[PDB]
Order: structure tokens, then sequence, then C-alpha cells
């Protein structure tokens, strides 16, 4: 081998290579010095963190209204022990509550009889209601009762004095709270008279016992003024209202629709439904309902829907089903009246196995809405769309950003996407993938050109891009 | 036997325990197969260390995996194995460690938002260059720095059990029950848990550096199996007993979203004295750099005390008696690997070719005991376990090309570009008054430059 010797290297390195070395090492440490202060100030000067919401119960999930017991289970089952298998079922759509009832006893028209605060033994005991609790709670399916005084009748507020009404509803609401409901909801305060009082102190009320129970509006009132009326005193209220209950087929209508409303109210939160007490096909035909749960999910808000919905069961193309109290479809033997009317496109059980169905789009819908945070509370932009499209971002911080077409027409268009009405922070990329479609025939999971998109007439895209 | 048991469990255990869950969990798909892979690799490891302690004690020789294939194959297969370690595991663990190392000291400042690059990296680094002044300043200041970074690192993890312990105690076992551990939310195809196994093989890697020192201990072979039985199996038991800890203190998704494990536990969990923990698990990654630093320079002692690699690389100083050219190196290499891809990817490359050398050199065990079997081989192992570890690495590898086919063949590339090298270096005796001239000029510029002398 070849190398120097250790006495020959000590008479060479030292005239003036000592002077290198310390002139090196001298360099060394300025660099690292430096380089350390590059990263304080590059970290000093970088943009922070946007802080969380902190989100309440009723933000990260739909609701499931059940307007009557009997008919969601059927024959034979009408009780709330019966209820308590299908929560399992409801997990599985993952909706993050259940507006249960009424089940107050109240036989006919009487004021005097109706009493709010015993459960009709038709329905089951109070135990069974405890029992049933428990299941949910361990679960995480919140409970809201209903508190309507008169459902059985013509009209829900009676026609003498309401202010024993009232009285009642402050009773109920101290003694249910005690049991432990996540909530109330009253419908048809049309009929209640002076109502915005009542309902600011309900509010008053049900926010003293917890920050984490909501209260639940519902009026038949379709224009902007009167809901706005309702709400001028309130804030954290949740109404459903028929606003978008005439569809029209036109998307620019529907946009308009919703752009004003959100806009009236600032960006406050709200909830989106096309009734309060009733399923979505009682307004829209059949190849429009895969596209209205698309709209449903994506809006800011919380979704509210009725029982039979993530099927899109229907009492209009069904005979023997009442319009206000469809029966529930389990199966295909679920309508023993006249069998061999249903098929197994219209029962819950020959729609879990089957990708294209109905229920597939809303488990689907709903495990992306209760999980992703530019749905949960991101912003809500819409741009200008086509002659009949709907589009808009939802974007949140650095988080994923979403992007949804509806196109409520009947023809095919284009997507002609317009710059120049986004945040510099939500610009629309080139390229974006695709997650879902409202109809089978695209490739999921390709990143897409938004430029030259084509819709095909009644379909909606759901696309994610991340940050740009 | 208690030290040297002590011994194994300071080698095995590292920080990677704060690197491998999220990469675990990202593809086992549920808690309860992410502990079955943690508690799968455990066993392996076991399994491939009693085999590598066989082999060590069958030859008394010392140098670890290069100097035991330079026996059983030759010079060939020990270059390209020293080849392998100089290039790829030393310089992808210290890069993986100080990526880690900055990463945990950024996600305070950054929680939800991803910290910029540039500084992450910056800081990754500067960190670098520290150790690797320290190192080169002195020995007796460099171990008792290591050992108060060991310190560090078993009170960080003490710690972390003891918090876990008491939430089990209080009762949150939400994730924990059969109904949500197993709540598999993608279908985990074999790739994946190839992959997770990978991964989660990481914060078992330096087991093999027990056969690096094998010629400093009294009585290896009545101590070294009792040592590996007492000590792995606890491994693997701690490492089981953080994962539960984790999955206590956080959820899947509330898990996968973070890039700091340990902090946001400590941040959720510990409450407002989670500052202090992210300082242990950095200092615990101050001393993974430190121990890899020692074992590199051990290693290019031993591969220039056999001579395939340049004399310059195990040369001292004349006072502070360091190896400075090699450490200057790897720094290099390092800040160059740093500087191109993630964590995730170098985790996945750096434990597919540990996996490799070690069924490498695991099969030319096999093929000594075929060829010789007559030496006095003072323990002898039946040979269910080396058949088992030869279909788990055979069964591995393929799995490692079928499903992310680019490092793995990567790695191969390079590794098999270091064949050629070793022809022309070593095979190629006859080297021309130009070859031998350049190597001389370079010999004595680098005894100038660096004022290091041949050890005696
Ligand atoms: C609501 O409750 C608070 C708490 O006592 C009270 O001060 C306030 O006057 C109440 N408002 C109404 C409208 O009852
Ligand atoms: C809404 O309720 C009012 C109150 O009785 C009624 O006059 C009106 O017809 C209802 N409209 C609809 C669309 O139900
Ligand atoms: C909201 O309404 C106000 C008042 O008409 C108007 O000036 C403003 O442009 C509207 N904003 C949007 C986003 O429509
Ligand atoms: C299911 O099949 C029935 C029977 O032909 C049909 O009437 C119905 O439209 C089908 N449903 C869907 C969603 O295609």
């Amino acid at each position: 081998t070849g190398l120097s010797k250790e006495e020959l290297l000590k008479v060479a390195g030292s005239p003036g290579w000592v002077r290198t070395r310390w002139a090196l090492l001298l360099l060394f440490w300025l660099g690292w010095l430096g380089m350390l202060a590059g990263a304080v100030v590059i970290i000093v000067r970088a943009p922070r963190c946007r802080e969380l919401p902190a989100q309440k119960w009723w933000h990260t999930g739909a609701l499931y209204r059940i307007g009557d017991l009997q008919a969601f289970q059927g024959h034979g089952a009408g009780n709330l022990a019966g209820l308590k298998g299908r929560l399992d079922y409801l997990s599985s759509l993952k909706v993050k509550g259940l507006v249960l009832g009424p089940i107050h006893k109240n036989q006919k028209d009487d004021v005097a009889q109706t009493d709010l605060l015993q459960i009709d033994p038709n329905f089951g005991s109070k135990e069974d209601f405890d029992s049933l609790l428990q299941s949910a709670k361990k679960k995480s399916i919140r409970v809201i009762l209903d508190l309507t005084p008169n459902y059985r009748g013509e009209n829900s507020w009676f026609s003498t004095q309401v202010d024993t009404v009232a009285t009642k509803v402050k009773d109920a609401l101290e003694f249910w709270l005690q049991a432990g409901v996540d909530g109330f909801q009253v419908r048809d305060i049309e009929n209640l008279k002076d109502a915005s009082s009542f309902l600011a102190e309900w509010q008053n009320i049900t926010k003293g016992f917890s920050e984490d129970r909501l209260l639940i509006a519902g009026t038949n009132s379709s224009d902007l003024q009167q809901i706005l009326s309702l709400l001028e005193s309130n804030k954290d209220l949740l109404l459903t209202s028929s606003y978008l209950s005439d569809s029209g087929s036109t998307g620019e209508h529907t946009k308009s629709l919703v752009t004003q409303y959100l806009n009236a109210t600032g960006n406050r939160w709200c909830s989106w439904s096309l009734s309060q007490a009733r399923l979505l096909t009682s307004f829209l035909p059949a190849q429009l309902l895969r596209l209205y749960q698309l709209m449903l999910f994506t809006l800011p808000g919380t979704p509210v829907f009725s029982y039979g919905d993530e099927i899109g069961l229907d009492a209009a193309a069904l005979p023997g089903q009442p319009m206000e109290a469809p029966v529930m479809l389990w199966d295909e033997s679920s309508f023993p009246d006249i069998p061999g009317a249903v098929s197994a496109n219209m029962t819950v059980k020959g729609q879990s196995e089957d990708p294209g169905s109905l229920l597939s789009l809303f488990r689907r819908l709903s495990d992306q809405r209760s999980k992703e945070r530019s749905l949960l509370h991101g912003d809500f932009h819409a741009f200008s769309a086509g002659p009949g499209l709907f589009s808009y971002i939802r974007h949140w911080d650095q988080n994923e950003r979403f992007l949804v077409v509806l196109n409520f027409g009947d023809v095919g268009l284009s997507a002609g996407l317009q710059a120049s009405d986004l945040p510099a922070s939500a610009s629309l990329p080139a390229k974006a993938d695709l997650l879902l479609s409202t109809q089978p025939g695209r490739e999921e999971g390709s990143p897409l050109e938004l430029e030259r998109l084509k819709l095909e007439p009644h379909e909606g895209l759901l696309l994610r891009f991340p940050y740009a | 036997l208690l030290s040297a048991c002590t011994i194994i469990i300071g080698n095995i255990i590292g920080s990677g325990i704060f690197i491998s869950p999220k990469g675990v969990l990202e593809h086992s798909g549920s808690v309860g197969l992410a502990l079955f892979v943690w508690v799968l690799g455990g066993g392996v490891t076991a399994l491939g260390s009693l085999c590598y302690a066989e082999l060590g004690v069958a030859i008394p020789k010392s140098g670890g995996d290069y100097a035991y294939v330079t026996e059983i194959f030759g010079g060939l297969a020990g270059f390209l194995l020293l080849w392998s370690a100089v290039l790829i595991m030393y310089p992808t663990s210290l890069a993986v460690i100080s990526m880690t190392f900055s990463n945990y000291v950024l996600q305070p400042v950054f929680p939800n938002c991803i910290p910029p690059t540039t500084a992450s990296r910056v800081l990754s680094m500067a960190c670098l260059m520290l150790l690797t002044w320290v190192n080169s300043s002195s020995v007796r200041w460099a171990t008792r720095i290591q050992d108060m970074f060991t310190g560090g690192k078993l009170l960080a993890l003490s710690l972390i059990i003891g918090v876990g312990l008491l939430q089990i105690f209080q009762g949150h076992f939400e994730e924990l029950r059969p109904s949500n551990a197993f709540a598999f939310w993608m279908t985990p195809s074999v790739g994946h848990l190839a992959l997770a196994f990978l991964q989660g093989s990481f914060a078992f890697s330096g087991w093999n550096f027990l056969n690096y020192v094998t010629e400093e201990m009294v009585d290896a072979r009545k101590n070294l199996p009792r040592a590996i039985f007492i000590s792995i199996p606890l491994v693997t038991f701690v490492y089981t007993f953080t994962n539960i800890a984790y999955f206590t203190a956080m959820s899947p998704q509330e898990l996968l979203s973070s890039n700091a494990v340990a902090v946001t536990f400590g941040e959720k969990l510990l409450g407002y004295f989670s500052w202090v923990m992210p300082v242990s698990v950095a200092l615990s990654t101050f001393g993974g750099i430190n121990g890899y630093l020692f074992t590199y320079s051990r290693l290019c002692f031993s591969g220039a005390r056999e001579g395939h690699l340049p004399s310059l690389l195990a040369m001292i100083h004349v006072r502070h008696c360091t190896p400075i050219p090699a450490l200057l190196v790897c720094c290099g290499a390092t800040a160059v690997i740093m500087l191109v891809g993630d964590t995730y990817t170098l985790i996945n490359y750096v434990s597919f070719i540990n996996y490799l050398c070690y069924g490498v050199t695991i099969l030319g065990l096999l093929l000594l005991r075929w060829r010789r079997p007559a030496l006095h081989r003072p323990i002898k192992v039946n040979l269910l376990i080396p058949v088992a570890y030869l279909v788990f690495w055979a069964f591995l590898l393929v799995f490692s090309f079928i499903s992310e086919p680019m490092v793995c063949g990567v790695g191969v590339i390079i590794i098999l570009t270091g064949v050629p090298i070793f022809f022309l270096g070593v095979f190629w005796r006859s080297k021309p008054k130009c070859v031998h001239r350049l190597t001389e000029s370079m010999t004595h510029w680098g005894q100038e430059l660096c004022f290091v002398v041949y050890p005696q």
C-alpha cells in the first residue's frame, strides 16, 4: 500500500496547511449558522394553519327523519323494541341522527287529554325508549324526539288557546332533556301565532340544558321573506322549509335559489331539505333522484332526509301506500297485501349488493360527507355555469378541494367553466380526478380535463383536486 | 448474560417506532392486521437473529455480513455487500432519521397544514452537519452524548407506555374491541401486507450489528442464544404495547392524517406538558444518527482492513484519532439522497435492500452447511428455521417486485453496478502507471488535506 508516514505528514502539514484547515473550519461553521437562520426565517415567514371550527354533532352527517314507526317496520313490529334491531342498518347509512316520533299521547283534538309527558302504550313503554337510547348512544346515533302537539288531527296546534300548549311544550322539554334526548323538532309553525317568541324561548331552554342540544323547526312556506322573518331573532336554529320544493328542471333557477338564500343569511349553518315531512319523490321524477341526492350532501349544511329516501321509495308509483306514511319495503315479502306487486329494485335487500343502485349512491356519498374536511366545514363558492348547469367548489384551507357539476337539463351540454370567479387559493386546475358519477359508464379515479368536459343529460359529477 | 441482553435490546431498539405506525396502518387497513404484522415481524427478526448467531459462532471472524460473505462466497459477493452497505442502508437510514427529526420538531408549529419542504430539509441537513462535527470532534464526548440519547429514548418509551396503561385502566378501549379493531376500510391485497411488513421491519433494523462486534465478549456461545430469547420477544412486546397505546390515543384516520404520531399523542393525551416529549423523540433521533455514524466508521475500518476499499477510508486523525474522510463522504451521500424523495419511499427502499442482503447471507450459511458439514460448530440449529426464512424471503421479494417495482428495481440496478467497478478495481491487478499515479496522487492529497495516518 501507499501512504504518508506520521512524521512525514506532520512535517508536510506544518507550514501552510494549518491556515487552510482553520479557514475551512470557520467557513463550514459559518455556513451551518446561516443555514439554521434561513430555516427560522422561512418558518417565521411561512403561511399559518387555519383554526378548526369545533363542529357540533349535527354537522358531520345527515339526519334521517322517521315520520311513522308503524310503516318503518310493518305490521307486528311497530314498537321501539323492534326499532332497536334496525340501528345496525342505520349506522350503515351513517346518519348522525333520527327525528323519531312523535309518540306522545294524543287521541283526538283534545287539549286536556293530550299529555306530552307520557308515552303512548301503542308505541311501547318508557323502558323501551330508554333501552333505545343506550343502543343508539353506544352506536353514536343521537335520537331527536318530535313534539308536535297534534299529529292525528287537521290542525297541529289546536283551534283553542295556545298558551297552555306552550306550557305543555316547556314541561315536555325539561322532562325529556332529563330523559336524555339530544334535541327536538316542532313541525308546522305556520299555525302557531307569534311563533318567533316561542321559538326563542324553546331554543333558550334547549341550549340552557347543554350546548349539544338543538331545536328543529319546520314550516311549509316557500318564500325567502317569512323564513328570514323567523330566523331574524334566532341564529342557531335549524329550519327545514319547502324552499326548494319546486324543481322547474332548470339549473339556473336552482342556482338562484341556493345562492340567494345563502347570501341573505350570510354564511350561517342551514339545513337542506325539500319539505318538513315529505320524501323527495313527491316533487321529482325518477331520473332526478340520483341528481338531487348529490346536491344535498355536497351543499354547506345538514341534509335532512325522510325514511325510505335512500331507496327512492315512492307511494304514488305503488298502490296501497298512503302518501303521508308509505310502508318501507325491506324485502320481497314486505308488502303481503298485494303479492307480486313489488320488485327487487324497490327493496333495500335487492340494492345492497348492486353497485349501481340508488342506495349504493347514498352510502358512498354519506361516507364522503362524514369524513372529508372540505365537505364538513369548507367554504362554498359557486361560479358561472352553462345555460342550465350548476357547479361549485368546496374548499377549506390546505385540505383537498372538491368540485361538483350538476346538469338539471335533458340535453347534453359542455362544461364551459369560467375562471376569475374564485379566490387565488381556490383556483381550478387544468386536470382533476373523478370520484363518482350519477350514472355508469365513466372511469372512476381517472384524471379528467376541466375545459373539454361534456355533460350527459341528467348527470352529476363529483371531482377532487388537491391544493394547487 | 444480562449485560449482553441489554446490549442487544439497545442495539435493536431505536427511532423506528416513531416512523413505522403510519406506514403500517396505511397498508394493513385495520388495527388487528397491523398488530399481527408487528408480532410477525418480531418473530421473524428473532428467527433471523438466531440463524445469524449460529453463523457467527461458526466462524469466529468478525466483520458481520461483510466478513461472513467474504468467507463463504468470495471477494465478489463480499465487495457487493460492502458496496450496498456504503451506498444504500447507511445513507438512506441517516436521511430517514434526520427527516423524521425535522418532521417531529416542526409538527407542533404547524399542526394541520404540512410544513414547507425547504425548511424541513434545511433543518435535517443542519442536524446532520452538527452530528458529523460532533463525531469528528472526539469519542468520549460522543459516547457520553450517545448514552444520554439512549436515556432520553427509553424515558420517552416509558412515558408512552405509562400513559397508555393509565388510559386503558380508566376504560378507553373503544377501538380495541373486535367490532372496531377489525373494521377494515379497504380490502388488503397481498402486496399491501408485504409493504406493511417492509415498513414495520424498519423498527427492528440493526439487529445484525451484534455480529459486527462478535470479538468482544466472553463466552458468547452460552449467553448469546439466551440473550436473543430474552431480548427480541421483549422488544416485540414493547412495540406491541406502544402500538396499543397509540391506538387507544387516536382513531385510524385521526392517526393516519398525522405527520408525527407521538407529538399528537402528547398534545391530545398528556395535556399542557406535551412540549417535553417531542424533545425526547428528537433526542432519540440524535442517538440513532450517532450510533449509525459509529457503525459506519467501524464498517469502513473493517472494509479497508481487507483491502477492497481504498486505504484512505480507514485512516485516523493524528491527534483525535477519527476517520473524517468517510464521515464527509457519507454526509455528502445522505445530503444528496435527502433532497430527492420522502420518508415512505426511502423506508421501503432501505428495508427491501436490508432483506435482500439478509437473504443472501442466510443462503450463504445454507451453502456452507451443505458444502462443509465437518467443521466444529458450537451450536446447531434445525433446518426448519432456515427453510422457513428462505421461503418467507422468497415470497416477500416476489411480492415486492410485483407490487411496487420501481424501488426494488433501482436498488437491484445500483447493487449490480458494483460488479464492473469491483472487476476494474480488485480483479484487474495489472494497473498501469497512469492509474497507480492517479491513485497515489489522490492518496497524498487526502493525507495532506485531512491530516490522517494509517492506524497501528
Ligand atoms: C334566555 O335566557 C337568559 C338566561 O337567563 C336570559 O337572560 C334571557 O332573557 C333569555 N331570553 C329569552 C328570550 O327568554
Ligand atoms: C301551506 O300551509 C298553509 C296554511 O294552511 C296553506 O294555506 C297552504 O296551502 C300550504 N301550502 C302548501 C304548498 O302545502
Ligand atoms: C348579496 O346581496 C347583496 C344585496 O343585494 C348584493 O350586493 C351582493 O352582491 C349579493 N352577493 C352575492 C354573492 O350574491
Ligand atoms: C328495477 O326493475 C323494475 C322492473 O323492470 C323497473 O320497473 C325499475 O325501473 C328498475 N329500477 C331501476 C332503478 O332500474
